[PDB]
């Protein structure tokens, strides 16, 4: 069967401004099936309190999902997505760039 | 505002 | 403008972990206002829109009613696709479905849709005359014949021109607020040296409503669409929507290049320029 790879963006609500909160999304879409494991870091770490929008799709068929976190910046702190599925053999990782 | 059924495939 | 209902649901079957897995959700346009998810515990339909909220118990309660029937007859669906593609009882699979109708800029009905893919392929769709079906495989002509023969294309035509859009007018006036705005996109360009001879001129479009937006980059009016890297529209999660698109630009030439933004809350189209 159909197994298409997720796209992913790792991302702020708002332009990133150290120490005023915001959140941060890690967008996961153009996926198929639809199992799949998305976790937010924070200097590597999973962050625990990760909420995400209900499973929808595209007029392909194909699945979205965003996942977020609420978070204030800082200038230190990294942040990542980390995200496993089916058609990806390990789990891929996209760091957070604060102007992507 | 939903449409009554899902038919059997 | 234009606008429109739509429906989207998703069956996963979860072979010995339970029950099959299934996930409704409704929009107006690119606004979301209702879900189910049947792994969660109030087993009601819930809203997810501030003006839906509004509605009363006998719309929520029979909304829930029919999402509630809809998740058992595709618990039966997996196990008739399974039957007809001669599947064992050990995979998981998915049925999607989507409907839904759209009006035009005099709110009259437009168009009209109910369609489903087995396993992210076209498994069968309602053609545009809301009379027949377009069937991708054998299976599916199986499925196809049932449905001609229970005349479930006219059950739904009449869904699609009368009660579809009646309900989306209604929704598009009590939620007025929220469906009938549009966000400007919010602009700004960054600029980032690559190496010595180059840089990345990025064109950004933030907090735009609807999610419909063009946005490109020309080199001395010349569109560079070939040499342009623009990511898919984003949501911010608030409900407005972000994206951005970059060109390589070499020494001195930033003056060469505008980005032009297309959106229908700008008043004119803008053309961009790093100076």
């Amino acid at each position: 069967m159909i197994q298409r790879t997720p796209k992913i963006q790792v991302y702020s609500r708002h332009p990133a401004e150290n120490g005023k909160s915001n959140f941060l999304n890690c967008y996961v879409s153009g996926f198929h099936p639809s199992d799949i494991e998305v976790d937010l870091l924070k200097n590597g770490e999973r962050i625990e309190k990760v909420e995400h929008s209900d499973l929808s799709f595209s007029k392909d068929w194909s699945f979205y999902l965003l996942y977020y976190t609420e978070f204030t910046p800082t200038e230190k702190d990294e942040y990542a997505c980390r995200v496993n599925h089916v058609t990806l053999s390990q789990p891929k990782i996209v760091k957070w760039d604060r102007d992507m | 505002y939903m449409f009554p059924n899902a038919p059997y495939l | 403008g234009s606008h429109s209902m739509r429906y989207f649901f998703t069956s996963v079957s979860r072979p010995g972990r339970g029950e099959p897995r299934f996930i409704a959700v409704g929009y107006v346009d690119d606004t979301q206002f209702v879900r189910f998810d049947s792994d969660a515990a109030s087993q009601r339909m819930e809203p997810r829109a501030p003006w839906i909220e509004q509605e009363g118990p006998e719309y929520w309660d029979g909304e829930t009613r029919k999402v509630k029937a809809h998740s058992q007859t595709h618990r039966v669906d997996l196990g008739t696709l399974r039957g007809y593609y001669n599947q064992s009882e050990a995979g998981s699979h998915t049925v999607q479905r989507m409907y839904g109708c759209d009006v035009g800029s005099d709110w009259r009905f437009l168009r009209g849709y109910h369609q489903y893919a087995y396993d992210g392929k076209d498994y069968i769709a309602l053609k545009e005359d809301l009379r027949s079906w377009t069937a991708a495989d054998m299976a599916a002509q199986t499925t196809k014949h049932k449905w001609e023969a229970a005349h479930v294309a006219e059950q739904l035509r009449a869904y699609l021109e009368g009660t579809c859009v009646e309900w989306l007018r209604r929704y598009l006036e009590n939620g007025k607020e929220t469906l009938q705005r549009t966000d400007a996109p919010k602009t700004h360009m960054t600029h980032h040296a690559v190496s010595d001879h180059e840089a990345t001129l990025r064109c950004w479009a933030l907090s735009f409503y609807p999610a419909e937006i063009t946005l490109t980059w020309q080199r001395d009016g010349e569109d560079q669409t070939q040499d342009t890297e623009l990511v898919e529209t984003r949501p911010a999660g608030d409900g407005t929507f972000q994206k951005w698109a970059a060109v390589v630009v070499p020494s001195g030439q930033e003056q060469r290049y505008t980005c032009h933004v297309q959106h229908e809350g700008l008043p004119k189209p803008l053309t961009l320029r790093w100076e």
